[PDB]
RNA sequence: AUCCAAGGAAGGCAGCAGGCGCGCAAAUUACCCAAUCCUAAUUCAGGGAGGUAGUGACAAUAAAUAACGAUACAGGGCCCAUUCGGGUCUUGUAAUUGGAAUGAGUACAAUGUAAAUACCUUAACGAGGAACAAUUGGAGGGCAAGUCUGGUGCCAGCAGCCGC
């Protein structure tokens, strides 16, 4: 009969059998054995802020060849090295080093044919400022 | 808590006070008195919420420190004085005088009465007993102790006093087939005729209830009440008559006093 | 600490943003009643989901239950008042047919112009929230003012309006001050 | 154009503080809001009482303007109006005087320097002037 | 611990030099009118007499919050020195007038060459706020457009406070005794020096 | 670009209405004016 | 961890405001006991409990940014077309013209309130609105929207996914 028990006293059977199998789940296995809270270098945090340490050029080969516009940071809350992604800016004429970014997360999931990666956050605000407003044109940038 | 409490917030009042719960943050905590916090009424709500005559709460200490306010005889000066079931308020200057009676959706409501029938009140008998150089005593739902009753009168006895003396006139004992006012619980604020006693020995006892329109419910002991007989209670009944209404009935009750 | 007072939503968003046959249709609702957003018609469709899921969960119940002829009733004669619900149709089984039209039949919106006091819809929702129309006496300019039924026999304009009472408007009495002093001049 | 009407909604009559306490409309086309002092006027004029004994307060007129409704008291005399009224309504009334008092912050800094003087002080201000002539 | 530690340069008793540099953006402003009303709050008046007859480098102790001001107002028509003044800053005050535009040709080009060139913490002030109508449902209006119209070229700050009263005043000089400045890394890199003798 | 000091607002070609004209304008431009091009209600074509 | 004449002496904001630190992350060192209640020897005194206002795009409700005409011009349709022209509509434009309506805002006053601010009313001003100027994200497919022009094509076939 379906290969589980369908006693009317089985309640018991039935539960242990649901805590065993689920897991097997990724969302589950993340989320009760704090996973975020200990190795994610945001420590489970939806943005976070960082000094700039270096400006990269990450190399995109394959079946895109781009020059991939990033930088190094090391977070402030946690004495963590993170490389970042920078978008719209070809100059990164609002970005210097040593100053203070506010990242988020950034979802491209990079191929592995031809070693393009996907690093996993986007600078927000450097140096307080919006940065799609720099890049807009609508404030503009205290240097320091 | 480290000690008694001195406070009651508005939502945690009880709800047959009918307080609005956007006019302030709190409600009158009762005082310790004839009556239990839960079931009591203080003075302040029957003054300004249900009786109108005062629009502040200073305005109810105005009236109260005038001894304008008589309750069951006595003048009472407290502002959260605990006015609960069976008791009378006389309002000399207004020449009014009110007992405190439960309406059938089980709020207390204003009642008026007669000067003769201000004279007394009932109570039901919650214990008997023998007190210091033997002396018999009967403790009532109020609190009231009186010594030297007729030794017929057992418990759960509704006993009349005249308020005046403050000694038992006459009562009425625990019979099927009397007339009975219920107290407490679901079935709040009914006037019915007793069945017959269930006796539960170490638990609770129940009794069952028959209306004046042959509809039957069941309370426990404790909520029960007796007034008079058939067609005969010793008190004035409010207007509805303890009557339990479907809300169909009171749908077109309500529509049909409205005739223009 | 005091009561958390109370408040909801109203509309209620597409379960798909982008489904032609439901963008021309809302667009036709709006154009034929002169709305603004597509949110006036998501505050429709809201209402008359709470309606629908009344009737059908009174549906279950079987006939001759006190709850069901009670709330029955009580939703039927709520619906004859505004004149969304016609007299024959007057059993649960109808407002389940009932539409969004029927709803949107009855604003003060609509009833403006249908009764012949504005040339548009729009002109109708003009003169609602100029301040110029009244129900029996009340100034009412919301448009979603939902006409009950009882209440048609009394739009009018108002007595404060100078359409339909006392003296006319700025603009009206700065002409006629400029006339009168370039007549003097 | 305009008559100012006056109604009366809700009379009641309460001998406890000796007044008789009701609900006040007033009709007023082509008006904006008919003052109190007015109202209290025509409401001694009708009540047959003193301008001194009769209150209003409490007003808000409709959407739309030409009806406003609120509350109003009349006393059986002024003594009594005068020792039942709060004391703001009389000083809006002119019947009484706004006591001028010291800031709140003024007064509790006040009590706690007081707070700190177990005695007279006068003592202690013949010890502290003698030391600093010391 | 290191929070503290990075404190240590910043105690207003003995090594502290926290250079403040107060440029009205626009000439209808006295600077001096800016300096006195911040230190009127302060209710040490004696520095506001010391502070009138002829000097340009203020080295002021503030036994309030015991903290070491060094005050500059740059020469208002070398625009050379005005930006000198302001690479030397560790804080730079921003006067703007209620009344006349910050200008194009002048207050500007003081923003935009103080900004490429690197600014410290900065404080946005607003000095002739009751020089316009003496209501404040008119002030604030002027209040909001001069933050907006700062806003622009600064977001990091969005009170531009009012000299006019003791709060925003006191709250202005509460952040020029106490608060850290951020750092300019060109010239932190190679240090520097204000010298007096 | 940076707008100047006068935010003080107390005291080309014509523009699109807002709000509810500009659904009213929508509904002439879509089921008052049909524009069936090749058998299509195209919006938006080009030189054709 | 505070003062100090060095002998001694004082300390607990996870109360209301407010500061540092921390961080993606969070307000005024305002007014008042008039409400709501509470405490006391008590009607009166007291209450950062609480109420009021500021700050506040946390969410939530309602809904301004325009509405009518006449002209022409281009059409379309309705019937009379034998042709003209006889009216009924409905469009499009023409930064063409006309007379209207009204609040945003300002403000006598009055209401409001403990005192105020604001709201609801209301004298007197207040628009052709070529600027009382609606933005935010898109226009390969998913998924509504380009068969358009220029530059790019040495920072560029490119970037939630597929990608050309």
């Amino acid at each position: 009969g379906k290969g589980k028990p369908r006693g009317l006293n089985s309640a018991r059977k039935l539960r242990v059998h649901r805590r065993n199998n689920r897991w097997a789940e990724n969302n589950y296995k993340k989320r009760l054995l704090g996973t975020a809270f200990k190795s994610s270098p945001f420590g489970g945090s939806s943005h976070a802020k960082g000094i700039v340490l270096e400006k990269l050029g990450i190399e995109s080969k394959q079946p895109n060849s781009a020059i991939r516009k990033c930088v190094r940071v090391q977070l402030i809350k946690n004495g963590k090295k993170v490389t970042a992604f920078v978008p719209n800016d070809g100059c990164l004429n609002f970005v210097d080093e040593n100053d203070e970014v506010l990242l988020a997360g950034f979802g491209r999931k990079g191929k592995a044919k031809g070693d393009i990666p996907g690093v996993r956050f986007k600078v927000v605000k450097v140096s307080g400022v919006s940065l799609l407003a720099l890049w807009k044109e609508k404030k503009e940038k205290p240097r320091s | 808590a480290r000690g008694p409490k001195k406070h009651l917030k508005r939502l945690a009042a009880p709800h047959h006070w009918l307080l609005d719960k956007l006019s302030g943050c709190y409600a009158p905590r009762p005082s310790a008195g004839p009556h239990k916090l839960r079931e009591s009424l203080p003075l302040i709500v029957f003054l300004r919420n249900r009786l109108k005559y005062a629009l502040n709460g200073r305005e109810v200490k105005a009236i109260l420190m005038q001894r304008h306010v008589k309750v069951d005889g006595k003048v009472r000066t407290d502002t959260t004085y605990p006015a609960g079931f069976m008791d009378v308020i006389t309002l000399d200057a207004t020449n009014e005088n009110f007992r405190l009676v439960y309406d059938v959706k089980g709020r207390f409501a204003v009642h008026r009465i007669t000067d003769e029938e201000a004279s007394y009140k009932l109570g039901k008998v919650k214990k008997v007993q023998l007190g210091k150089k033997g002396v018999p005593y009967v403790v009532t739902h109020d609190g009231r102790t009186i010594r030297y009753p007729d030794p017929n009168i057992k418990v759960n006895d509704t006993v009349k006093i005249d308020l005046a003396s403050g000694k038992i006139t006459d009562f009425i004992k625990f019979d099927a087939g009397k007339l009975v006012y219920v107290t407490g619980g679901r079935n709040l604020g009914r006037i019915g005729t007793i069945v017959h006693k269930e006796r539960h020995d170490g638990g609770f006892d129940l009794v069952h209830i028959k209306d004046s329109l042959d509809n039957t419910f069941v309370t426990r002991l404790n909520n029960v009440f007796v007034i008079g007989e058939q067609g005969k209670p010793y008190i004035s009944l409010p207007k509805g008559k303890g009557i339990k209404l479907s809300i169909a009935e009171e749908r077109d009750r309500r529509r049909a006093q409205q005739g223009l | 600490p005091r009561a958390p007072r109370t408040y909801s939503k109203t509309y209620s968003t597409p379960k798909r943003p982008y489904e032609s046959s439901r963008l021309d249709a809302e667009l036709k609702l709006a154009g034929e009643f002169g709305l603004k957003n597509k949110k006036e018609i998501y505050r429709i469709s809201f209402q008359l989901s709470k309606i629908r899921r009344a009737a059908r969960d009174l549906l279950t119940r079987d006939e001759k239950d006190p709850k069901r002829l009670f709330e029955g009733n009580a939703l039927i004669r709520r619906l004859v008042r505004v004149g969304v619900l016609s007299e024959d149709k007057k059993k649960l089984d109808y407002v389940l047919a009932l539409k969004v039209e029927d709803f949107l039949e009855r604003r003060l919106q609509t009833q403006v112009y249908k009764l012949g006091l504005a040339k548009s819809v729009h002109h109708a929702r003009v003169l609602i929230t100029q301040r110029h129309i009244a129900v029996g006496k009340q100034i009412v300019n919301i448009p979603s003012f939902m006409v009950r039924l009882d209440s048609e026999k009394h739009i009018d304009f108002a007595p404060t309006s100078p359409f339909g009472g006392a003296r006319p408007g700025r603009v009206a009495r700065r002409n006629a001050a400029r006339k009168a002093e370039a007549s003097g001049e | 154009s305009d008559a100012v009407t006056i109604r009366t909604r809700k009379v009641i009559s309460n001998p406890l503080l000796a007044r008789k306490q009701f609900v006040v409309d007033v009709l007023h086309p082509n008006r904006a809001n008919v003052s109190k002092d007015e109202l209290r006027e025509k409401l001694a004029e009708v009540y047959k009482a003193e301008k001194d004994a009769v209150s209003v307060f409490g007003f808000r007129t409709q959407f739309g303007g030409g009806k406003s409704v609120g509350f109003g008291l009349v006393y059986n005399s002024v003594a009594e109006a005068k020792k039942f009224e709060p004391t703001y309504r009389l000083v809006r009334y002119g019947l009484a005087e706004k006591v001028e008092k010291a800031s709140r912050q003024q007064r509790k800094q006040k009590k706690n320097r007081d707070k700190k003087i177990f005695g007279t002080g006068k003592r202690l201000a013949k010890k502290v002037a003698r030391r600093n002539a010391d | 611990l290191d929070s503290i530690e990075n404190r240590k340069l910043f105690e207003g008793k003995n090594g502290a030099a926290k250079i403040i540099t107060i440029v009205p953006l626009v000439n209808d402003l006295d600077p001096l009118d800016i300096l006195y009303k911040l230190l009127k709050c302060a209710d040490d008046e004696g520095i506001m007499v010391q502070e009138v007859d002829s000097k340009r480098i203020f080295n002021v102790h503030i036994k309030k919050f015991k903290s070491n001001l060094k005050i500059i107002i740059p020469d208002m028509t070398n625009f050379l020195n005005i930006l000198d003044c302001a690479k030397v800053a560790d804080f730079v005050v921003f006067g703007l007038s209620g009344v006349q535009e910050v200008d194009e040709e002048f207050g500007e080009q003081i923003i935009r060459a103080l900004e490429l060139q690197g600014i410290a913490s900065y404080i946005g002030v607003i000095s002739n706020l009751s020089a316009v109508h003496e209501k404040e449902k008119f002030q604030l209006d002027v209040k909001q457009s001069l933050e907006s119209y700062f806003k622009h070229f600064f977001p990091s700050e969005e009170r531009v406070y009012n000299l006019e009263k003791n709060s925003d005043a006191l709250n202005v000089l509460r952040t020029l005794c106490q608060r850290l400045p951020r750092s300019i890394n060109w010239r932190d890199n190679r240090g520097y020096v204000v010298a007096d003798f | 670009m940076a707008k100047v000091h006068g935010s003080l607002a107390r005291a080309e070609k014509p523009k699109k209405p807002k709000g509810r004209a500009y659904k009213r304008l929508l509904y002439t431009r879509r089921f008052v004016n049909v524009t069936l091009v090749n058998g299509k209600r195209r919006m938006n074509p080009g030189p054709s």
